[PDB]
């Protein structure tokens, strides 16, 4: 399956898309 | 049984010295105090370029170690590839002087 | 700086002996001994063996800050027989045992030897 | 000169351990004086003890101020010092109970014990003493 | 029980590279 | 005779025995004096002819200064500080050598086999550095590409153990003696059981379970001892505790002859 | 204020300290880079002429060393440059300024100062290795642990200043603080517990440990006490040797809810004629009291042995307490699981209590308590529910924690923590707060915005329901930060408003 | 940075299994239990020196400077 | 430093109260550090996101 | 300091040949006194230590994620079949003569980190020097030798 439910392991890799995103000094960037 | 969200995950609630606290729940809150304080005074690196930067205030240590223990979070603090101090072999002894 | 200076670890001080006997006046035929530049190295161990022997009372050694590499020893025993002859007789004793450590240690290795 | 003062055999009647791993506390009676009483405070593990075990106490005024103590010197001691439990102290304090029985508790060091008896109102024992207890 | 005291990550890469 | 030893295992690089008839103080103060007073030959003063790489000067001279040497003959030289010259003569020290470049387009390595042996060896075997590797490298110095130069003089003298950890030999001691509690100067720390919150001594063996149940043997006293001591390999650890031995003999030889000259 | 009643001196050091076991009350360390810098004058007399010649000779550096001379006129001769070095007769009536050298009277401040503390006077004992050094004894009425905090210090110039120094503000005589009625010194927390381990019955010790304490006291008479046990072997009691340490004919009774002179729970404390007969060394007792030990060797026996009694007890308990080693861990705070969960149950039953008491208000038929409304009646009862809860699981955790555990022998052998603190770390924490009333609702009709609308319960306004150790909620990490914060808040206001009324 | 040299624990020469404790981790896909257990240090006390070093000197070193 | 580009600061004045926002609130949860908070007589001035 | 607040200083230094040490001689790095812990209330730093250690005997690094379900049971039953203590208690020996020690002793890794403050800034001392003009009294600073 793919549409399965997200155990709570599985979060680190949304963090990770964010920061790569944004960065930390996205505040004073922006 | 009525929710419409839910966090990422309860551990980014914190800031940034914050994150480095081993096991932040297991001690007192006035003890995250004085580390958040006291991280801010810590030597060790601060950047790469030191060679050609110059400033007046500069301490660079030897030998920095990435810590036995972290969270998860300080991987994305970039703190594993540049630590702060080095880990060590400490005893808990009132070894009879000092 | 003029601190005392790192000689102070193993070097003999120049003008000044490895030792100073002293007499006390606290117990008949009770002296004290005082050492410098060394450590519990000699120091437990002479202690260890002069209380082995028992013609001899009493002992008992100790650093009075770990700041100076010096100790002192105390010793007293009975009357006609001596401290200084005491102890030398106790390192006479040391020294053949230890001796026969060196050579029964080199004898068991090289019994041992591989092949 | 040096000699006992007071001397009976004495039944345990059982043993108390309070909670520590080297000592615990005897009460015993006397076969003979049946108004005297003893309990003892004592090195549990190194003479072990038991219920209905007979002992025996002694005074030991002396072994024939004392001066700094001399190790024990191999050499035949005809002492007081041929049983096993032996043991010094200093007295501290006399009670009068009953306006007979005549108490005092001695010590040795770190221990306890009280004892009875009116018989010996003046022989029995004054500051320090020692002890005897075989087997 | 299993607890998860610790994870793997590129292990997980490699069957998600068998199951696409 | 007195101190019998018995040895269990040997390799090149660490020896485990048995030493039994002897007492608490012998055996500490062997272990005090394996690990303080054992003289060698190390690296000491250093001189900079010219430096480029991205690290500091002072920072390659500590680094140099935990590089271990050939010890073999160390007796047959002298102490410069009992030798009557000046500036590191032949008899009282040795001289260092080291050449690196900035060659290739990759990254270059510095293996300690490449400083070189300089002044008057005097057929004293003495200060080859030690290689342990399958590709003879002695352990790494500093990383270099395409530009920078390093010329060393460096200059090694005696030194001991005790006043800096650069002339330790030994880097390492273990230490054992009643491994079943028989002598019971200690007790456990436990929760609910002595037994079970704790793992057996690996030397447990060699003596007999406490028979369960016998009165606490008070006249006992400690002995049979187990030393498992494995040296740097700046020099061979049967050398290492012969030569203990003899330097704690030579002190106390030296304490006894003070008295009686007093 | 900056320049009349306040201003800038000179002779003047500022270092950091560090603690030490073997120098006594009087003494102080100096570090000799600032022996070197600092002076003193004196004067020339037929008694100081040959050790002045002497040290004027030393030169400038050798730590026993001049730097100026004053003859009878206004005469400043440098010793640095001073090509005649070797040639001063240095005749009678004359002035020279020396180095510290040792045991010379020095006075002692740490800001900021309170009370008629934080004036001592020392004698110095000089030490390399630059920094300062003092005795462990005297660190809480210098109201100072050793974060980094500096010293300041200043050197008299006359011999009136220097005697009324050495006369007034000296230690000995500042034993008892006059502001307490009770003397405000003391042995402390690491030496305490030492002795706490010593003076227990069931100990012993050998003749190897025991020569060595009797050589390391310094006054020694010389004799040994007698063995207190023979049969196999000579021992003896902590207690007995201490008696060694203890002066003579001082007597203490404490008596104290056992102590029926066969003391079965080994409570109280008795001394006579200078030795131990039975009991427990406690700070209760042998620490700073009412009726202490230290109140009684002073008023009793004169105020300078008193010093010389610190001396003996500290370095006697140091030097045992070496080779006894002792510490803690976690296996202190872990505890039995059947007591777990009665911890467990006792917490859920006052729980099912609190939700009667809440279902009976929101069925509106209660009492609405006198004096108060019906809302803080409520909260009243949910307070005093928690806190019994609360305690009650304490004194289970406490009653079933062993007696080999390590920090209940810390605890009840005094020094640091207590039960709240074992029960705090180890139990649960009961409900943060903040000027009484429980976390009030920030949000609208709620704590915090994760639970749902309009709830009192436990959780809702965050009781804390776990202990330390098996970790938090991050709601009630959140409120311990709360009650924290607060914590942090009124200390640095408050700090300066006592400031102005102080001054 | 460097990896350092004689453990702050044990003491034994350390670094010689550096670049081999590399090489075990590429050309083996090698897991690093086993791989410091074939590497052969039974003792912890050096083997934490390798587990927590991290290098600097490479990113150090690809600057180019004169 | 990534510590100290993130940093706020309010102005209040000489003394204040202390309901005002000198003391944390509930309100603070999701955005700003519950601890790292910099002491000494602007403890709960300065706050970090 | 530590990772937890346990600022202070160094008292003195010894060598390893008194030291305090174990059956494999792992002579420690630094030591303290107990009485920081149960007044502090660290137990962080303590868990940190264990967790520390079993990190170094498996060669896995460590994890602290502040809310999680890692308990002291799962790191101590891991350090167990690990072959040590339960707890991280340890039979350790005499410094100086080498006899047992009584107690046991809590001891392994932990991560430490280094101030700023070091002490030749701080040491200062002065005797009649500088003047200044305004008031005729010693000058401030350190830096101009100040009082
Ligand atoms: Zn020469
Ligand atoms: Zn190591």
């Amino acid at each position: 399956d793919e549409s399965a439910p997200i155990t709570a392991e599985d979060s680190w890799a949304v963090i990770s898309a964010f920061f790569r995103e944004k960065g930390l000094v996205s505040q004073q960037l922006d | 049984t009525t929710f419409t969200h839910c966090e990422i995950h309860p551990s980014m609630i914190l800031g940034v010295a914050a994150s480095i606290i081993p096991f932040p729940d297991h001690n007192q809150s006035p003890r995250n105090t004085y580390q958040s304080a006291m991280g801010k005074q810590a030597m060790g690196v601060f950047l790469t370029n030191y060679n050609v930067r110059m400033d007046t205030m500069a301490n660079i240590l030897y030998y920095p170690q990435k810590p036995l223990g972290t969270t998860r979070a300080m991987e994305y603090l970039k703190f594993r590839e540049l630590p702060a101090g080095q880990n060590a072999i400490v005893a808990i002894a009132c070894y009879s002087g000092y | 700086m003029n601190a005392p200076d790192r000689f102070e670890l193993f070097l003999l001080g120049e003008g000044e002996s490895k030792l100073k006997i002293d007499p006390d006046t606290k117990a008949p035929n009770a002296v004290v001994i005082t050492f410098e530049k060394e450590d519990h190295t000699l120091g437990n161990l002479i202690r260890a063996e002069l209380l082995n022997d028992r013609k001899v009372l009493f002992a008992a050694y100790k650093v009075e800050h770990p700041f100076f590499a010096r100790f002192k020893l105390r010793i007293q025993t009975t009357e006609g027989y001596d401290p200084k002859d005491a102890l030398k007789n106790a390192c006479n004793s040391i020294i053949n045992k230890l001796g026969a450590l060196k050579t029964n240690f080199e004898t068991e290795w090289n019994l041992q030897t591989l092949a | 000169m040096s000699n006992t003062l007071f001397d009976d055999i004495f039944q345990v009647s059982e043993v108390d351990p309070g909670r520590y791993n080297k000592v615990c506390r005897i009460e015993a009676a006397s076969t003979t004086q049946d108004q005297c009483k003893l309990t003892l405070d004592i090195n549990v593990e190194l003479f072990p003890v038991a219920a209905q075990d007979s002992l025996t106490v002694t005074i030991a005024s002396s072994l024939n101020a004392t001066r700094s103590w001399r190790p024990p010197q191999a050499g035949d001691r005809s002492l007081a010092d041929d049983y096993d439990y032996v043991m010094y102290g200093t007295a501290y304090k006399f009670e009068e109970v009953s306006k007979d029985l005549i108490a005092v508790y001695y010590s040795f060091g770190g221990l306890l014990m009280r004892l009875e008896g009116n018989y010996r109102n003046l022989n029995n024992l004054q500051e320090n003493a020692y002890l005897l207890i075989r087997r | 029980t299993n607890a998860s005291p610790f994870i793997k990550r590129d292990r997980m890469r490699r069957n998600f590279l068998r199951m696409r | 005779e007195g101190p019998q030893v018995k040895i269990r295992e040997a390799s090149k690089d660490n020896v485990d025995f048995i030493l039994s008839n002897v007492d608490l103080a012998m055996a500490n103060s062997l272990r005090r004096v394996m690990i303080a007073e054992i003289p060698t030959l190390a690296i000491d003063s250093v001189e900079v002819e010219t430096n480029t790489t991205v690290l500091a000067d002072e920072f390659i001279a500590h680094r140099l200064g935990l590089i271990p040497l050939q010890s073999m003959d160390i007796e047959q030289l002298e102490y410069s500080r009992d030798c009557f010259c000046e500036d590191h003569c032949d008899k009282c020290s040795v001289v260092l050598t080291l050449q690196a470049f900035g060659e290739s387009e990759s990254t270059t390595n510095v293996y300690s086999k490449d400083l070189v042996i300089v002044s008057n060896l005097m057929g004293r075997n003495i200060g080859h550095p030690i290689i342990q590797d399958k590709e003879g490298n002695g352990v790494l110095i500093c990383k270099l590409r395409k530009g920078q130069e390093l010329k060393l003089t460096c200059v090694a003298k005696k030194g001991i153990a005790k006043e800096h950890a650069k002339w330790g030999p030994a880097a390492a001691i273990e230490f054992e003696y009643d491994p079943w509690n028989k002598l019971k100067h200690t007790d456990y720390w436990y929760e609910q059981d002595s037994a079970k919150e704790w793992p057996q001594s690996k030397n447990c063996e060699y003596e007999d379970p406490p028979n369960e149940g016998d009165p606490f043997d008070y006249k006992a006293q400690a002995d049979t001892f187990y030393m498992n001591v494995e040296s740097v390999g700046s020099i061979p650890v049967d050398q290492v505790v012969v030569r203990g031995i003899d330097t704690l003999q030579k002190k106390v030889a030296s304490i006894l002859l003070a008295l009686t000259q007093m | 204020r900056g320049n009349l009643m306040g201003k800038r001196v000179d002779f003047s050091a500022r270092t950091v300290i560090s603690g030490d076991p073997n120098l006594e009350l009087d003494q102080v360390g100096v570090p000799k880079s600032i022996a070197k810098t600092l002076t003193y004058p004196e004067v020339v007399t037929p008694y100081n002429i040959d050790r002045l010649t002497q040290l004027v000779r030393n030169g400038p550096n050798e730590h026993p060393g001049a730097k100026y001379v004053i003859r009878d006129s206004g005469d400043r001769i440098d010793l640095r440059y001073s090509k005649r070095a070797g040639d001063i007769q240095l005749q009678y009536g004359w002035k020279v300024e020396r180095h510290i050298m040792d045991n010379d009277p020095v006075l002692f401040n740490r800001q900021p100062s309170l009370h008629k503390m934080s004036m001592m006077a020392h004698r110095v004992k000089v030490i390399p290795y630059s920094t300062f050094r003092l005795n462990l004894s005297v660190t809480s009425p210098y109201n100072a642990d050793f974060d980094g905090d500096e010293m300041n210090l200043h050197v008299p110039q006359s011999e009136e200043t220097r005697a009324e120094l050495s006369q007034l503000c000296a230690v000995p005589l500042q034993i008892v603080s006059p502001q307490s009625n009770k003397p405000c010194m003391g042995i402390v927390q690491d030496t305490l517990c030492g002795i706490r381990k010593l003076t227990l019955r069931d100990t012993f010790i050998e003749l190897d440990q025991v020569l060595n304490m009797l050589y390391w006291v310094p006054d020694w008479d010389g004799v040994i006490p007698t063995p207190a046990i023979i049969k196999p072997k000579p021992l003896w009691s902590g207690k007995q040797i201490l008696s060694v340490a203890i002066p003579n004919g001082i007597h203490l009774q404490r008596f104290d809810e056992g102590t029926t002179l066969l003391s079965p729970k080994d409570n109280g404390m008795l001394i006579i004629d200078g030795q131990i007969i039975f009991g427990v060394v406690e700070k209760k007792t042998v620490g700073s009291s009412n009726g202490g030990l230290i109140h009684v060797v002073t008023r009793e026996k004169g105020p300078q042995v008193c010093a010389k009694l610190f001396g003996n007890i500290q370095k006697v308990v140091n030097f045992w307490l070496l080779h006894n080693g002792f510490s803690t861990g976690i296996g202190d705070t872990i505890a039995d699981g059947p007591t777990m969960r009665e911890i467990t149950e006792t917490i859920a039953e006052a729980k099912k209590k609190v939700l009667d008491v809440t279902k009976e208000a929101q069925a509106n038929l209660l009492t609405a308590k006198h004096g108060m409304t019906l809302r803080e009646s409520f909260e009243d009862n949910v307070v005093r529910f928690l806190n019994e809860a609360r305690d009650k699981a304490g004194r289970l955790a406490e009653v079933n924690l062993k007696d080999l555990n390590n920090v209940k022998q810390m605890v009840m052998a005094g020094s640091k923590g207590s039960f709240i603190n074992i029960a705090q770390m180890s139990a649960c924490v009961g409900q943060q707060s903040v000027e009484g009333k429980r976390i009030a609702f920030g949000f609208v009709d709620r704590t915090l915005p994760h639970f749902s609308k309009d709830d009192y319960s436990p959780e809702s306004k965050g009781f804390v329901e776990n202990s330390y150790l098996r970790g938090l909620t991050p709601q009630e990490f959140f409120f311990h930060a709360m009650g924290g914060r607060e914590g942090l808040i009124d200390t640095a206001v408050k700090t300066a408003e006592t400031g102005y009324i102080q001054r | 940075m460097i990896v350092p040299v004689r453990c702050f624990s044990c003491g034994k020469v350390v670094g010689d299994k550096w670049e081999s404790y590399l090489n075990l981790l590429q050309e083996d896909e090698l897991d690093e239990g086993t791989a410091l257990s074939r590497l052969g240090l039974k003792r912890y006390c050096c083997r934490r020196m390798i587990l927590t070093h991290v290098d600097l000197i490479e990113k150090f070193l690809r600057y180019n400077p004169l | 430093t990534l510590s100290h580009l993130r940093r706020t600061n309010t102005p209040i004045g000489r003394d204040g109260k202390l309901a005002k926002p000198r003391q944390l609130h509930n309100t603070h949860w999701g955005l700003v550090c519950p601890a790292e908070t910099p002491e000494g007589q602007a403890c709960g001035l300065v706050k970090n996101l | 300091a530590s990772r937890h607040g346990q600022k202070g200083t160094i008292g003195i230094t010894y060598r390893r040949e008194d030291m305090p040490f174990t059956a494999e001689g792992i002579v420690p790095d630094l030591i303290i006194n107990p009485h920081a812990i149960p007044s502090r209330m660290t137990v962080a730093h303590l868990i940190e230590c264990l967790l520390s250690k079993v990190a170094a005997l498996s060669g896995n690094e460590g994890d602290a994620s502040p809310f999680t379900d890692i308990t002291v049971e799962g790191i101590s039953k891991l350090l167990r079949e690990h072959g040590y203590q339960s707890r991280g208690f340890e039979v350790m020996y005499n410094g100086h003569t080498g006899k047992k020690l009584m107690a046991q002793i809590f001891f392994g890794p932990t991560y430490y980190q280094r101030l700023r403050h070091m002490v030749d800034d701080k040491i200062h001392a002065r005797a009649r020097g500088p003047m200044q003009v305004l008031t005729r009294q010693p000058v401030e600073g350190r830096s101009r030798d100040g009082g």
